[PDB]
C-alpha cells in the first residue's frame, strides 16, 4: 500500500544498509533497491528494528562509532576555526 | 486554429521502425574450476586423456614417433589419446598427399571424440574442451594454438621437439 | 630499494611552531600551503567564469521559465525554500 | 477544384487531386480517410501503386510517392513537369508523360 | 541467525516461483503448496495477505541439490509455474516437495522411485500435494510406467547411479518434448571413483551430446557439496548444431 | 565555500542563476502545527541515523581504500607496458635487419 | 511489407520500398529537420547555389598553382563566403569542396541565428514567434522564417519594441520601463 | 625454512577462500541461512558455446 | 616583516635578498620601513600567513 507504514519503511532502511549493523558480517556487496512487491512476515517454529534496539551490545557499538565520526566530521570546521581567532585574543 | 511554425510530414530515417536499421534495435562471471589451486591443476592424474592437433601427426610421422608409444614416454604414464570429429575432417580435407597421416590417425589406438558444432576449424574446437574440463592435455606445434591454451591456467601442454615429445606445463614428471 | 641501506632512508623529524608564536597557531609546511594555494585557484577559476558569463549575456535570451521564476527587488533570485493555502485547506487543518 | 479521380484495381479506396492540391486518400463505402494532404501546389493527377498502401502524385515539378497515412517517401527527381501517371501492376512499374515529351518507366520495388 | 521471532523481507527471486527471504541473512524459500506443516522439518515464513494467512518454506541448499545449484547461480531452471516435471531418482519429499511448490496446482510432478521403503513417505507426502504423481518404479525401464506420464516440459535427474546417462535419454525420448527441458545432478564418485571429478564431467557431457541433449551449462555444488556438479540441457530432436 | 559578489550574480545569464534560499525568520504556520512523535519514536529515529552515519563513513572509507590502490596499480601498470614497448621495438629491429 | 522469409529475401534483394539509391540517403530530410526547414524544395535551391561554388572552385583548381587570377579569384570568394557566414574560416582554400554544404547556409537561417543568440529555446520556437512578428532585423520586421543573416547583420537581430515578450524579459528582472513601452 | 612455508600455505588457503568456493565439511547445527547474503541478478555457471 | 633586523641601516645592507617562509614561499627585501627601526616591507609569490616565519639564508 502506498501508506508505507513507518515501520515498514524503517526495517527496508534497515536492510539496504545492513552491513553496518555488526562489525563482523560483512556481507556481498550489493545495492537492493527496494523490490516492487514484497511481504513481511515472521519466521515460524518485535520488529527488526525493534529487535536490535533492544541488545545492549549492537546499541553500545553505534553510540561509540557513532561519536568516533562526529569527531572526524567536526575537525577542522567553524568550532575549530574560531578557537585559533580566540587564541590570538589575550585572554 | 491553424498551428504556428507547419511542417511537411517526412520519413524520418532515424525514427522510423520499418527501416531495417531501426528495426534491429543477468551478468554471468563463470567459476574458477574447483580442480585448480592457482595455477597447479590438482584433479588431472595418469591415466592422462591428451587430445591430438591436426599439425601434431604430421610431425609425429616426420620425427618417426609413434603416437602411443612416445606418450607413454614423456609421460611415464598410460595415456588415451583422442582425434575430434575437426581434427579427422582437417586430416581428410590435406589431400592425397598426406594418406599416411590419415592411416595411422585412424589406428584403433586412438579413440575418437564426437563434435557438435557445424564449423571444422579444429583450433577452436579444442580451445572451448579445455576450457570447460580441466582434465585433457593439449598435444599441438602451432604456434598460435600454444599461445592460446598458455593462457588458460591449468592445462598441459605437449608438443614434438627433437626426437621425442616433451610436455610443458606438467608438475609431475 | 638498490645499494641503499636502511640508514639512509631515516625519517626526519618535523619541527613545530615556536612557543612565542604559540598563540598564531600551528606552523604551515609545505603541504599545507599546497592545500591553501590550490582552493584560492580552484575559486578564483570558477570566479573568471561567472564574470565572463555575466559579460557576454545576451539581454534579449528569452526562455519560457521566465513566466514562474522572479527576481527580488536587488535583482537577485529568489527561491522558495519548498518546491498558499485555500481557506477550505485551511479549515480542515484547522 | 477541379478534381481528378483514380479508384483502386480493386475499386476499395478512391484516390482524389485537386489542381490547388488538395490530395486524398479515402475508402469510400467506409468513410475512412486514410490520408488527406493540403499541398500548396499544383497537381495533375495522382495513381496507386499496388495498392491502397502508396500512391504518387504528379505535383508542380516532381512527382512524390506517398505513404498510406500520407507520409512522403520519395521525390522523383527524374520526372520533371509529369502530367500523366500510370502504374503497370504485373510489371511495378510506373509510368510518366508530360510537357517534356519524355516517357518514363520507374520500377517501385527497386526504385 | 534465523531465530524463530525473527522478521523477514520476502521479495520474489530472478528464477519464476523462487523467492528470497531477506534479513541479518537472506534464505531461499518457496510458497507452500499444503500450509501449517514441514515434510522434512524445515524452517516456515507465515505472512498476513489481505486476511489469508500464507506461508512459505525454507529450501535448504545444504539438503537439496537442486537448492544448491540455485544458490550457485544457474543461469536457465525449466522448472517454472505451470509446467509438467519428471523427478527421477525421488527418494523423498526432501527436494521434490519444493519442486511441487514451483510448479504450483497448475502443475505437476512425477515423482519416480525403486525402493518401497523411501515410496511409502512419498505417497504420504503426495496425499498432501495433489499434483503430485508417485510412480514407485525403476527408472531403468520407463515403457512398465508409460500409461502414467504423459509429455514433460523439464526433466530432472538426481539418480545416483553409474549408468544414468542410458536412464537420463531413455526417460527423455519417451516423454520429454522437443526443446524441453533436462537438469542432471552428477556425483563423481558413484559413476566412477577411479578417475578424478573432470574426467568423469567430462565424460557424462559427451554421453548427452550423443543422445541429442545440448548441455547448456555447467555448474559445481561447492560448498554445499564436494565433487558434484549440476547440467542443464535442452532436448534438441532436430539438430545440436 | 566560495561567495559570488552580488554584483556579478546579478548580471548572469538566465542558464547560470545561482539558487540562494534565504531563510525564514516569521515562524510558518504549518512549523506550528506538525506533531513530532517523542518517546518511543524519539529513540527508533535516533538509531537509524546513526545507523546511516555508520554506514556512509564505511562505503567512503572502502571507496576510499579503492582509489588509493588504484594509484599503486596503474604506477605498476605503466612499467610492465613500459618493458613491453621497449622489447617490442627491440624485436622489430632483430626482425627487419633479416629482410 | 511483412517480414520477409529467407527464400523470399534471397530472390528480393534488392525490394525497398521506403529507401532508393535516388533519395540520396534522405539527405535532404535530415537537413530539413535538423534546421527546421518548412518549403520541401529550399533544401535543394540551396544545393544548387553549393554546387556552383564547388564547380568554380573545381575550375579554378586546374588553374596553374601559381596563377596569379587563380589566386584572387579564390580569395574573394573566400572572403565573400566567410561574410555571408557559410565559412567559418578563410585560411584552407580546400574547405570550398569539403566544408561548403547545404547545412552551412541554412545554419545562417533567421530562426538558427536566434537559437544560437539564445533568443529562443529551440530553432521551432523561433520560427513561431517570427511568424507571430516578434522579430524585427534592424528597423524592419521580418516574418520570414528563411531570411539569412549575414555576419554584420546578426548584430542588428533583435525583438520588436511592443512584443510581449520584451515585457517578460524586462518585467522578470523587474527592470521594465513603461515610458519606453 | 619449514616454518615460513608453514605460514606461506596457510596464507594461501586464506585467498583460495575469496578466489572460489571452496568445500568446508557441510553444515554445522541448523542451517542459518546464507549469511553474506544471496544474489538474485549474478550467476556462476559456465556456458558451453 | 619584523625581529630580522635591528635597525634600517642594517635591511639597506639586504635589500634585494631572498628569503622564503616555512611553507617554502619565496620573497625579497624590498625596502626597509622608516618606523619602527629595524621593520620591512618584502614581497612573496604568494600570500603568506601571520604563523609563518620567514627565513634569510646567509653563510
Ligand atoms: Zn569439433
Amino acid at each position: 500500500d502506498d501508506n508505507m507504514r513507518r515501520e515498514v519503511q524503517r526495517d527496508l532502511l534497515l536492510i539496504k544498509h545492513r552491513a553496518a549493523l555488526d562489525p563482523k558480517r560483512h556481507y556481498k556487496k550489493q545495492r537492493w533497491e527496494v523490490p516492487e512487491r514484497f511481504a513481511i512476515g515472521t519466521i515460524i517454529e518485535s520488529t527488526i528494528l525493534e529487535t536490535l534496539m533492544g541488545d545492549e551490545a549492537s546499541n553500545k557499538y553505534f553510540k561509540r562509532k557513532y561519536n568516533e565520526i562526529q569527531e572526524k566530521s567536526t575537525s577542522g570546521r567553524k568550532a575549530h576555526y574560531k578557537k585559533m581567532k580566540e587564541m590570538r585574543k589575550k585572554r | 486554429t491553424r498551428k504556428f511554425g507547419l511542417v511537411k510530414r517526412t520519413l524520418n530515417t532515424k525514427k522510423d521502425q520499418r527501416l531495417k536499421k531501426n528495426q534491429e534495435n543477468t551478468r554471468n562471471i563463470p567459476q574458477v574450476s574447483s580442480a585448480l589451486f592457482f595455477q597447479y591443476n590438482q584433479a588431472i592424474k595418469p591415466p592422462y586423456q591428451v587430445l591430438i592437433d591436426t599439425n601434431f601427426i604430421n610431425f609425429s610421422i616426420q620425427k618417426k614417433v609413434d603416437i602411443v608409444r612416445g606418450m607413454m614416454d614423456c609421460l611415464l604414464a598410460k595415456c588415451n589419446p583422442l582425434i575430434t570429429d575437426c581434427v579427422m575432417a582437417e586430416l581428410e580435407k590435406l589431400g592425397p598427399k598426406y594418406r599416411i597421416a590419415l592411416k595411422l590417425a585412424r589406428d584403433p589406438r586412438i579413440k575418437r571424440l564426437s563434435c557438435s558444432h557445424k564449423g571444422t576449424y579444429a583450433d577452436d574446437c579444442l580451445v572451448h574442451r579445455v576450457l570447460q574440463h580441466k582434465c585433457y592435455i593439449v598435444a599441438t606445434n602451432d604456434a598460435g594454438l600454444k599461445q592460446r591454451i598458455r593462457k588458460i591456467p591449468g592445462i598441459p601442454l605437449m608438443s614434438v621437439g627433437g626426437h621425442a615429445y616433451v610436455i610443458e606445463k606438467l608438475p609431475d614428471v | 630499494a638498490k645499494l641503499v641501506h636502511d640508514v639512509q632512508k631515516k625519517q626526519h623529524r618535523e619541527r613545530s611552531q615556536l612557543t612565542s608564536r604559540s598563540r598564531y597557531g600551528f606552523l604551515e609546511k609545505h603541504k599545507d600551503y599546497v592545500k591553501r594555494a590550490q582552493d584560492f585557484h580552484r575559486k578564483q577559476s570558477t570566479l573568471k567564469v561567472l564574470r565572463e558569463k555575466a559579460k557576454e549575456r545576451n539581454p534579449d535570451e528569452y526562455y519560457h521559465a521566465m513566466h514562474s521564476r522572479k527576481t527580488d527587488a536587488k535583482g537577485l533570485l529568489i527561491s522558495s525554500r519548498h518546491g498558499s493555502l485555500s481557506m477550505d485547506q485551511v479549515k480542515l487543518l484547522k | 477544384g477541379p478534381y481528378h479521380i483514380k479508384y483502386a484495381k480493386n475499386g476499395t479506396h478512391l484516390l482524389i487531386t485537386g489542381r490547388k492540391g488538395h490530395v486524398a486518400s479515402m475508402d469510400w463505402r467506409k468513410g475512412q480517410l486514410r490520408a488527406e494532404l493540403f499541398l500548396n501546389e499544383t497537381c495533375h493527377s495522382a495513381t496507386y501503386l499496388q495498392n491502397e498502401q502508396y500512391f504518387a502524385v504528379a505535383q508542380k515539378k516532381y512527382t512524390f510517392i506517398y505513404d498510406h497515412e500520407g507520409t512522403e517517401l520519395h521525390r522523383l527527381k527524374q520526372h520533371i513537369e509529369a502530367r500523366h501517371l500510370d502504374f503497370l501492376p504485373y510489371h511495378y512499374l510506373l509510368v510518366t508523360a508530360g510537357e517534356t515529351g519524355w516517357l518514363k518507366y520507374h520500377d517501385v520495388s527497386t526504385g | 541467525g534465523a531465530r524463530g521471532g525473527a522478521k523477514v523481507v520476502i521479495e520474489p527471486h530472478r528464477h519464476a516461483g523462487v523467492y528470497i527471504a531477506r534479513g541479518k541473512e537472506d534464505l531461499l524459500v518457496t510458497k507452500n503448496m499444503a500450509p501449517g506443516e514441514s515434510v522434512y522439518g524445515e524452517k516456515r515464513i507465515s505472512v498476513e495477505e489481505p486476511p489469508t494467512k500464507v506461508e512459505y518454506r525454507v529450501w535448504n541448499p545444504f539438503r537439496s541439490k537442486l537448492a544448491a545449484g540455485i544458490m550457485g547461480g544457474l543461469d536457465e531452471l525449466f522448472i517454472a509455474p505451470g509446467k509438467k516435471v519428471l523427478y527421477l531418482g525421488a527418494a523423498s519429499g526432501t527436494s521434490v516437495s519444493h519442486v511441487s511448490d514451483v510448479v504450483g496446482p497448475e502443475g505437476v510432478v512425477y515423482a519416480v522411485e525403486f525402493s518401497h521403503r523411501p515410496g511409502r513417505e512419498l505417497i504420504s507426502m503426495a496425499k498432501k500435494r495433489p499434483n503430485i504423481i508417485p510412480i514407485i518404479e525403476d527408472a531403468r525401464h520407463p515403457q512398465k510406467y508409460r500409461m502414467l506420464i504423459g509429455m514433460v516440459d523439464c526433466v530432472f535427474a538426481d539418480v545416483a547411479q553409474p549408468d544414468q546417462a542410458r536412464i537420463i535419454a531413455l526417460n527423455s525420448h519417451m516423454f520429454l518434448k522437443d526443446q524441453g527441458g533436462v537438469v542432471i545432478s552428477i556425483k563423481a564418485n558413484c559413476i566412477d571413483s577411479t578417475v578424478d571429478a573432470e574426467t568423469v564431467f567430462a565424460r557424462e557431457v559427451q554421453k548427452l551430446r550423443e543422445e541429442r541433449i545440448k548441455p547448456l551449462e555447467q555448474l559445481t555444488l561447492e560448498p554445499y557439496e564436494r565433487d558434484h556438479c549440476i547440467v542443464v540441457g535442452r532436448y534438441m530432436r532436430s539438430g545440436l548444431k | 565555500g566560495l561567495k559570488v559578489p552580488k554584483a556579478v550574480q546579478k548580471e548572469l545569464p538566465f542558464k547560470s542563476q545561482i539558487h540562494q534560499m534565504k531563510p525564514q525568520k516569521k515562524k510558518t504556520y504549518m512549523a506550528k502545527r506538525a506533531v513530532v512523535l517523542g518517546g518511543d519514536e524519539k529513540k527508533a529515529r535516533s538509531f537509524i541515523q546513526k545507523v546511516l552515519t555508520i554506514s556512509k563513513a564505511k562505503d567512503s572509507k572502502r571507496k576510499e581504500q579503492k582509489a588509493s590502490q588504484r594509484k599503486e596499480r596503474l604506477k605498476k601498470l605503466a612499467k610492465m607496458e613500459e618493458e613491453k614497448s621497449q622489447r617490442d621495438k627491440e624485436k622489430k629491429k632483430e626482425y627487419f635487419a633479416q629482410n | 511489407v511483412r517480414k520477409l522469409k529467407h527464400h523470399e529475401q534471397k530472390l528480393l534483394k534488392k525490394v525497398d520500398f521506403l529507401e532508393w539509391k535516388q533519395d540520396q540517403g534522405h539527405r535532404d530530410t535530415q537537413v530539413m529537420r535538423t534546421y527546421h526547414i518548412q518549403n520541401r524544395e529550399d533544401y535543394h535551391k540551396y544545393n544548387r547555389i553549393c554546387g556552383d561554388i564547388r564547380r568554380l572552385a573545381n575550375k579554378l583548381s586546374l588553374l596553374p598553382p601559381t596563377d596569379p587570377f587563380r589566386r584572387k579569384h579564390e580569395q574573394l570568394l573566400l572572403d565573400k563566403l566567410y561574410a555571408m557566414g557559410v565559412l567559418t574560416t578563410k585560411s584552407k582554400i580546400s574547405d570550398l569542396e569539403n566544408k561548403v554544404t547545404v547545412s552551412a547556409i541554412c545554419r545562417r537561417r533567421l530562426p538558427v541565428i536566434m537559437h544560437r543568440l539564445k533568443m529562443a529555446e529551440t530553432i521551432q520556437d523561433a520560427v513561431k514567434f517570427i511568424e507571430q512578428g516578434h522579430v524585427r532585423v534592424g528597423p524592419n520586421l521580418i516574418n520570414d522564417p528563411a531570411y539569412l543573416v549575414t555576419r554584420n547583420m546578426e548584430d542588428y537581430v533583435t525583438w520588436v519594441d511592443n512584443s510581449k515578450i520584451k515585457k517578460t524579459l524586462l518585467r522578470y528582472r523587474n527592470q521594465i520601463d513603461d515610458f519606453d513601452f | 625454512s619449514r616454518v615460513k612455508k608453514r605460514k606461506k600455505y596457510q596464507k594461501a588457503q586464506k585467498k583460495l577462500k575469496s578466489v572460489r568456493a571452496v568445500y568446508s565439511g557441510g553444515q554445522s547445527g541448523v542451517y542459518e541461512g546464507e549469511k553474506t547474503g544471496i544474489k538474485k541478478g549474478l550467476t556462476r555457471s559456465v556456458k558451453f558455446k | 616583516i619584523k625581529d630580522m633586523f635591528s635597525s634600517a641601516m642594517e635591511v639597506a645592507r639586504f635589500e634585494g635578498a631572498q628569503i622564503k617562509t616555512v611553507s617554502g614561499i619565496r620573497g625579497e627585501i624590498k625596502r626597509a620601513l622608516s618606523k619602527p627601526e629595524g621593520h620591512y616591507r618584502a614581497a612573496f609569490e604568494d600570500k603568506i600567513l601571520m604563523s609563518d616565519i620567514v627565513i634569510l639564508r646567509s653563510w
